[PDB]
């Protein structure tokens, strides 16, 4: 959904990176390694 | 109105009396929830 109260050019890079690591996202859906960005925490960063 | 109503007169009739209805402010409650994808918040209020 549009942001409210967010910023439009952050909002646009979070559908933008969604749209690009489908690939990776989906594949590694329940993988979590150490220092790197979960798989799970992108995906609440992507819906909100 | 004057000038209408003597020019449209019946015969026999007349307008005997005039009476102007008084305002009694009406301060109406609503609540409203929107969808989580809405665009144009301002045409909404319009609308309403």
């Amino acid at each position: 959904a549009r942001p409210l109260t967010l910023d439009s050019l952050d909002f646009l890079s979070t559908q933008r990176g969604y749209l690009a690591q489908q690939p990776e996202l989906t594949y590694q859906r329940n993988n979590i390694r150490i220092d790197k960005v979960s798989a799970l925490q992108k995906r609440i960063a992507a819906r909100l | 109105l004057n000038d209408f109503l003597k020019d449209n007169r019946n015969l026999g009739e007349s307008v005997s009396k005039i009476i102007w209805l008084q305002p009694v402010d009406f301060l109406l409650q609503l609540d409203i929830e929107l969808d989580d994808d809405v665009s144009d918040l301002a045409d909404i209020f319009a609308q309403v």
